[PDB]
């Protein structure tokens, strides 16, 4: 299988999370072919020589099987826009890797005006422009979550991936999802697992109920993903 | 007489472009290294937001060095509000910074291993790197709450105390890391000293030479009193690149007394360990030796730490809306600076970041000149550039 | 409708420690499991639901036998035990964590193990997941109304509460025992429990409760290999007193009845919610 | 036209906003038949008398033309649940009057535990249970916006009401709507009208862009309703 | 020997029920007035939220008196944090409270006009009410930013200064309000003194009598020093109703020294203006006379106001996480109490509200006893009950 | 498509006040209309875009003639003038409010008047809505790069900027005049301006710009009865010097060309956004 890591307007933390499979990363990279990742490999190098210029380009190759797309798309940046469509064109399976790619995440708060590109102000999850096959929320998703996704992708575990294939249709996320979809709907039983899930510790259990510190929420979707009162596929009931 | 453009460069973090004017023999005459990453604009969107959000947001500059920005953020806000973090919080904050750098330097050696590490040694080399990073990330996880973006780094100190059990575990793992570091150092230093790539190409002796000075306030943490921030001025890409190239650059141009400055391990080893070597290889060597300095300091911190000492200050986040708080931290890649103005309500009035690789980008542009363009990326990687970091 | 989920064996059991029996709710299985694991290096931390002088619950990462004993006994109000599961493996540094909770919290734990997006380096550090049976739970102020206004006893003066024989029981620290019919407690129960389809904590390693077993004993479902290895270690060590659930009264049939009654009653609520448009887990 | 004011879990401020048509409330009340409103009329009184009880009940009457339904529904209160279905059954047009009814508003933050009904913890906008024909956001919507809606309903101004008929399908609102739908999508031109619309002053224009102080946002919908880069129906172009 | 249940009661805010035990002649023997409104639970969800959100949030207790709750909220958080609002911010805050009451009393008179105002006088009566409410709402709009839920009422004072022009407009409108009030008072007082409805029904002379005392801390604003909050204890509905009614009650039962107390205009007129009359008609009467007290005080504030003086304290919102701040305000319907504990970060640790009608509900329960059940609702309305207020 | 929207008459016009002509951008129509209304009680407050030493903009509720004169002249950066429209009618107590804005801000004003959800007691207080023509705006640091890096002038030294004859113009305090081709400014323009379909502020009471009229003069569209009354009053009072747009060069044809150019170019972007799934106003 040919996989690639496309780095849009991300922080590379999602790739680091994949690297934090530690020694097992060799088992991951040996179970696939990493055909593209600017951080890791010199691909796909093409040299264009004219009379006045030698252009050495590292391009996104064709025939990618799984694209791990990280980061949001800057609407004011033409290369950002070109890369997200190129990733979709060249990859059979597009994975919105991490909150930035899945739902915008921290880049939801971008409003431009900073040197040296002050018109860069509009960042969207990749799914606002391209079809996403699988979305992994969190900032970043855990190494374990990534391992399981890649394993399921390679092994054809459609059932395991259904929750992420469903997330792929969701481009917005907020701590208010717990409110809007669980607490407000007489579904919250106060397990508190959402609070444990939050990377920013924005969720506080008070009197058995989640309190979201909204100015601390970076819109990663991890709480919403964990809450068993939203999604609870039967596959979770299997124990050994 | 030809223009060589390499884009994107590879095996560093982020999205850059090398634009080179070379002579007929391929020697770089005028070099330009520049970030073309979009500007997410953290400094601007942080205006109007509460101070406690700053370490959380700026962590997302970069997933390799998130600790460095959270640390600089809280140090800036603490300076703005004259908040003193307690002794053991400050010990745990520095430990968490050191844990991050303990993963970053091996990670970088992993990224350059295609050029320096023979193929037959690659798997054993990467296994050792990942073992070292596993320990460094454990320290950030344990003390910061998460390895990638640590919510425990807060204005006032560190949010959570560790237990004597955790402390003892980190000490044991640091001892093991030190063994791996000795193994890694003894293997890599001879390679860097040979000035030869793994395909046998010999590197020019003057590779990556430049005339610029260094900035480093501390060997393992940071010290705002060791820099006169009034002498730091940020210029525009038009001040360092040709017009056609300047308009593509996403970063500012940091200067000290109007001069470009290098930051990072060599700058630190120059200021504190009497390391005088110039060139790109000396950068890799300083970075390699710095792994030992970090793990020694981490254990030293653990011996000093009182796991029962308070880690958060009780002082409120109250600024006067005027003081430009200074927060400096020696990131893996160099002197890292955040600044903040905070009002009486703890809200961010003004925010600024001058990141390590923001300093090194214009240095790299000059450093790649004088040698063949085939060596330019090897000079780039010696600086371990982090471009999302530099752009923010 | 399946009554108990998957399990290897169902027993009646009891702690052999007299001290555990003085402090525990039923057989003392949770405390015995926690204390055995802590004392034998099988666990280095256990999540417990602690209470203050007013019976307000607080979830906590216990690391000592004394802390497990202080958390023994049921608190019939919501305690978010899973909310501390990350702290437990971060700053507490637990690598062999014991988890306890009602079926819903065990469901939450299995999910974060399957889809650990926000749980980096958490799943592998869960050594024993212990479920307690649960029919319904209560906001603190609902249980406060039940105890103070229907049973006439101050929260301060409550030594133990219990549910059995169709009634809710308050044991005062001053010797009194007050009971009320369970129908009086229903107006105060957390209404999100009305979609709960899990009575015997069907996804735990070990699931333990009061129904089906006599007073002072517990009905214990051994479900997973982890639970089986743990439970057997306790038995071979003499930590537990065990009787076959057949030889005990009222027996497994009462557990089956109550479990199926919960599933039947709450499936109707789930269908009612679907009918009017309200969201339900899927 | 027979109109009624149904008060669910609201504060009556929306009705007070209607009252703040001042002397023109008589013109409004003379142009319709106020058939039901517990605050204003003793309707619809029905007396049932047994040997041991006299039951004097004020019921919602049948054959309501326009129901101005204010407040959210408490899922744990049977009378609240009964009233929202009653209003729907008995009214031809149902108007979600104010954010509480339209999107939940302040009640989105309810999480229960307060005496003397601690199990009251789940509040939803009425559109989560019943079909809504028109939704007026804000907390409260202005008297002018209410006049215009009632005038348009009475005059068959379907065109004017389209934006509110479209809102009736939207049951969630948040200051993040400006981010997710305008700023993130390269549509925000910095007019600042959203900031001027906010009842809580949660929105602050910084460097020509809206900054949403999320902990001050009560999810009222006023800002998203205002933004001309979201909805700009042609009728706004009609000037003297 | 019969039970009379009236449900819902009408011509008041919110959702209540009368449950009455009457004798064979219809005379109420045991009265129960109780809120059945769902508990939105502001006190519970405010825990964990920042202080500045409290005046915004508790405003939504009620759209008729939102100013009262914002005022009490900010006065409580100010008390908890030892914040002192500046002179002119305090004057504007009291003015905003008064303008709200200047709209509320006429509104209640409008709500009761079906029972007391002749059919032929209704339109003219309503036009005068709305003219007065328009002026009252203008003051709250101008000073509080919105008439219904005033975002300017904030911890530290009042967010915005008004201009001399705006000040001169409100003074002119108050003078006009005073003219309307004299007209309204001269029309309504004879009706209330006639103890006769507009259908000729004579009201009993002892209608709405009770034995309870009053709580009022101020005639127009509030004074937390005029009450010992330690003697205020909130009991449950089971302490005042039969079990089958108590489970329906949504409010708590406030007592002072173990006893029920009446709050409102009559309480204020008894404490400050030597008004001694018992019964329900004396409530309508005190409310009517307070309209003059209010507009007189608004003009007196405007005469004192310095439109250029500071309105917001510069003190930060910093508490110790322990002090139970007390904020009291004489709402239109009476003594209104908010309490808060605030931590060092400005966040709400604990929050409580004892609202005016919360006091009055158990009083109304006793007040309706002794007279025919056909008069119970008139006794209810005399207390101008606000039930969303009482429940929150 | 239609070029100008609805209007009663288009003229070329200029303020008679010499003081205004020294400070204004073109004919001084906005300052003349504001100062006339303030001095004659037709307006009691006017919204202005002010600037600081570095040309950073702040929206403001001006109440004096001096404040109107200090705000005269174009700032080619975003100033959210509508953001103060409620403050103006609240703490400022304006009942005859003048509003100025680019077409998009004028559009936002007509929208809040039609659907005043968050604009209690605002619409009936808007006395005059003045629109200025606009091709595109820019973030401040975008215009700072244009002026400081492409024109080589410090923002502190800028006395006036202008657009015309295909060029962006900087007038230095010290006498220099630097121009650049407008194509050099395009990379710095606010990209949300690329869906804008309004060039001449088609929904204002009075719309005024520079295109079509000679230097020192403005092209003024009188659109609404409120604008027609206000404008005629100014003309009868001698506050404006007016010439027919047919008698002036380059005339209405340039305005038509530039308006349809914006509409055609931005309609393509609107369709391109719809094509790739991005939201577009409707
Ligand atoms: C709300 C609720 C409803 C229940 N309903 C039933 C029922 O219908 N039938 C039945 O057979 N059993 C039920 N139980 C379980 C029963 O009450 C006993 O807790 C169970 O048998 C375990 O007792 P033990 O002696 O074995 O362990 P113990 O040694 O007594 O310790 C019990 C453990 O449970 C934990 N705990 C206590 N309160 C809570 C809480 N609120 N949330 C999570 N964990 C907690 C404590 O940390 C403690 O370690 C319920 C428990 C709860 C909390
Ligand atoms: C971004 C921008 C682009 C423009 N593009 C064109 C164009 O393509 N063609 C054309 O003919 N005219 C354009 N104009 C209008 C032109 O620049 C003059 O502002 C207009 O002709 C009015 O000049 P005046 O002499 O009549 O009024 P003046 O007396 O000079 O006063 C001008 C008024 O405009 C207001 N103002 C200034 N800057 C801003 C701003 N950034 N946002 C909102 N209001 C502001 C001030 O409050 C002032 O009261 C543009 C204006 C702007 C701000
Ligand atoms: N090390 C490092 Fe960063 Ni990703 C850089 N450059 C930060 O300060
Ligand atoms: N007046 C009044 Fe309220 Ni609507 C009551 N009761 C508040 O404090
Ligand atoms: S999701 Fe988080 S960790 Fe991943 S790229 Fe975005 S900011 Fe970085
Ligand atoms: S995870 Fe548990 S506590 Fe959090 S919202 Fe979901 S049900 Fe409630
Ligand atoms: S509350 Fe926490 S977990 Fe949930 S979206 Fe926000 S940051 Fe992510
Ligand atoms: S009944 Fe279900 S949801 Fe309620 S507490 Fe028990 S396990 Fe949790
Ligand atoms: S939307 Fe606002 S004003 Fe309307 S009922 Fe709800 S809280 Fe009250
Ligand atoms: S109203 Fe819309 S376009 Fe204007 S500033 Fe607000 S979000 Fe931007
Ligand atoms: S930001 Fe303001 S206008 Fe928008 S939903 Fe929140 S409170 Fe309402
Ligand atoms: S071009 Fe349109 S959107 Fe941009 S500033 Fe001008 S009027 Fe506004
Ligand atoms: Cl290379
Ligand atoms: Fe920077
Ligand atoms: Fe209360
Ligand atoms: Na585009
Ligand atoms: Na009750």
């Amino acid at each position: 299988v040919k996989i690639a890591h496309i780095h849009l307007c991300g922080c590379t933390g999602c790739l680091i999370s994949l690297a934090d499979t530690y020694e097992q990363l060799l088992d991951i990279l040996n179970s696939v072919e990493l055909v593209y990742a600017l951080t890791l490999v010199d691909e796909k190098t093409e040299i264009r020589e004219t009379d006045d210029k030698i252009l050495i380009e590292r391009e996104i190759p064709d025939d990618i099987d799984i694209a791990l797309v990280e980061g949001s798309v800057c609407l004011e940046d033409e290369h950002s826009m070109k890369d997200v469509f190129d990733a979709r064109r060249k990859s059979k399976i597009v994975v919105a890797l991490g909150a930035c790619a899945a739902t915008g995440g921290i880049t939801r708060f971008c409003r431009g005006g900073q040197m040296s590109k002050p018109v860069h102000s509009s960042f969207v999850p990749i799914g606002d422009l391209i079809k996403v096959d699988l979305a992994l929320p969190g900032c970043p998703p855990s190494p374990e979550a990534l391992v399981n996704l890649i394993t399921a992708a390679l092994n054809g575990d459609t059932e395991y991936l259904e929750i992420y294939a469903e997330l792929a249709k969701k481009t917005e996320a907020c701590g208010c999802d717990l409110l809007v979809n669980v607490i407000n709907k007489s579904l919250c039983m106060g397990c508190g697992s959402c609070a444990a899930s939050c990377p920013t510790r924005a969720i506080e259990m008070i009197d058995g109920k989640p309190n979201v510190l909204k100015e601390l929420c970076i819109k990663c979707g991890a709480c919403s993903l964990q809450c068993p009162r939203i999604r609870f596929p039967k596959l979770i009931e299997e124990i050994e | 007489g030809k223009i060589v453009e390499i884009h994107p460069t590879t095996r560093h973090e982020g999205h850059t472009k090398l634009v080179l004017k070379v002579d007929d023999e391929g020697i770089v005459e005028k070099g330009a290294y520049l970030s073309v990453t979009p500007v997410r604009g953290f400094e601007k969107f942080l205006v109007g937001k509460p101070a406690e959000f700053a370490p959380i947001a700026v962590s997302r500059f970069c997933g390799i060095c998130p600790v460095a920005h959270a640390t600089s953020a809280v140090e800036a806000i603490e300076d703005a509000c004259d908040i003193t973090p307690p002794k053991d919080g400050l010990l745990l904050r520095e430990l968490c910074g050191i844990g991050n750098k303990m993963h970053s330097h091996p990670l970088h050696q992993f990224l350059i291993s295609p050029d320096y590490v023979p193929k037959d040694d690659s798997n054993e080399f990467i296994k050792r790197v990942q073992a070292m990073r596993r320990i460094g990330q454990y320290i950030v996880d344990a003390v910061g709450g998460e390895a990638i973006h640590s919510p425990n780094i807060k204005v006032g100190g560190m949010a959570k105390q560790i237990t004597e059990s955790t402390k003892a575990k980190m000490y044991y793992k640091c001892k093991e890391y030190e063994k791996l570091a000795k193994e890694q150092l003894e293997y890599l230093i001879p390679i860097f000293e040979s000035r030869t790539l793994n395909d046998g190409t010999e590197l020019p002796e003057k590779l990556g030479y430049h005339d610029f000075g260094y900035i480093a306030t501390h060997p393992t943490y940071g010290d705002r009193t060791k820099i006169d921030q009034d002498k730091v001025v940020e210029y525009t890409p038009f001040d360092v690149y040709d017009k056609d190239v300047a308009i593509q650059s996403s970063t500012t141009v940091p200067t000290y007394n109007g001069r470009l400055m290098e930051v990072g391990p060599r700058a630190r080893f120059s200021k504190f360990f009497d390391f005088k070597e110039k060139g790109a290889m000396a950068l890799h060597i300083a970075r390699a030796y710095e792994i030992s300095v970090l793990v020694k300091r981490a254990m030293e911190i653990l011996d000093e730490l009182n796991v029962n000492g308070k880690t958060m200050s009780d002082e409120p986040i109250v600024g006067d809306g005027e003081k430009l708080g200074l927060g400096v931290h020696e990131a893996a890649r160099g002197h890292n600076t955040h600044q903040a103005v905070i009002d009486k309500d703890g809200n961010i009035v003004y925010y600024n970041a001058i990141v390590a690789t923001t300093w090194n980008i214009p240095v790299i542009s000059k450093a790649v000149e004088g040698t063949h363009y085939k060596f330019a990326e090897h000079i780039v990687r010696a600086y371990d550039p982090c471009i999302s970091c530099a752009t923010h | 409708m399946d009554p108990f989920g998957k399990y290897k064996t169902v027993v009646s059991a009891r702690a052999a420690d007299k001290t555990i029996l003085k402090k525990c709710q039923d057989g003392g299985i949770v405390s015995a499991a926690y204390i055995y694991g802590l004392e034998n290096g099988l666990l280095d931390g256990v999540i417990v639901a602690d209470k203050d002088d007013k019976l307000q619950t607080t979830p906590k990462v216990a690391t000592t036998v004394d802390e497990v004993l202080e958390a023994a006994g049921t608190k019939y109000t919501v305690c978010p035990t899973i909310s501390v599961i990350k702290s437990a493996v971060r700053e507490y540094g637990c690598e062999k964590l014991g988890v306890v909770g009602t079926p819903c919290q065990i469901i939450a734990t299995r999910k974060l193990m399957k889809y650990p997006i926000g749980f980096r380096h958490v799943p592998d550090k869960l050594a024993l997941i212990v479920g307690i049976f649960c029919m319904e739970n209560f906001p603190y102020n609902g249980m406060k109304t039940i105890i103070e206004e229907h049973c006439g006893i101050k929260m301060e003066d409550v030594a133990k509460t219990d549910i059995g024989k169709g009634k809710f029981w308050v044991y005062s620290k001053w010797g009194d025992v007050k009971s009320i019919k369970l129908k009086e407690t229903h107006p105060y129960e957390q209404q999100s429990c009305h979609v709960c389809m899990d009575y015997t904590a069907e996804l735990a390693d070990i699931s333990t409760g009061s129904v089906g077993s006599p007073d002072g004993w517990s009905t214990v479902f051994i479900r997973t290999a982890q639970g089986e290895e743990f439970f057997n270690k306790m038995v071979e060590a003499g930590a537990l007193e065990v009787k076959p659930i057949e030889e005990v009264k009222p027996g497994l049939g009462l557990v089956e009845k109550l479990s199926l009654t919960k599933k039947e009653k709450n499936a109707k609520e789930i269908e009612h919610r679907k009918e009017i448009g309200l969201p339900v887990p899927y």
